[PDB]
């Protein structure tokens, strides 16, 4: 199994654990390469598609 | 064209890497020489 490194995007990466979510507490969390900290609710946004 | 506002939503995204100076449309047509339809 040889692993070319060209100019692309790379699409070939690989897995990665996830773990369950928790409501109503600070807590810090990563959310696909977005990191942050606080609490987090039941919204009401629409969020469109997209 | 009409007159109006109307935002376009993305659609497709592909990770090509390609140069592109031209292009060229397609269309469709059917034998009767031919008729098309009036389009613009
Ligand atoms: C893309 O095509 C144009 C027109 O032929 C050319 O001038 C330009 O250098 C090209 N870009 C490339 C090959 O990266």
């Amino acid at each position: 199994l040889s692993f070319e490194l060209l100019h692309a995007p790379a699409t070939v990466c690989g897995p990665k654990k996830s773990t369950n979510l928790v409501k109503n507490k600070c807590v810090n969390f990563n959310f696909n390469g977005l990191k942050g900290t606080g609490v987090l609710t039941e919204s009401n946004k629409k969020f469109l598609p997209f | 064209l009409p007159q109006g506002f109307s935002a376009l939503e993305p659609l497709v995204d592909l990770p090509i890497g390609i140069n592109i100076t031209r292009f060229q449309t397609l269309l469709a047509l059917h034998r009767s020489g031919w008729t098309a339809g009036a389009a613009a």
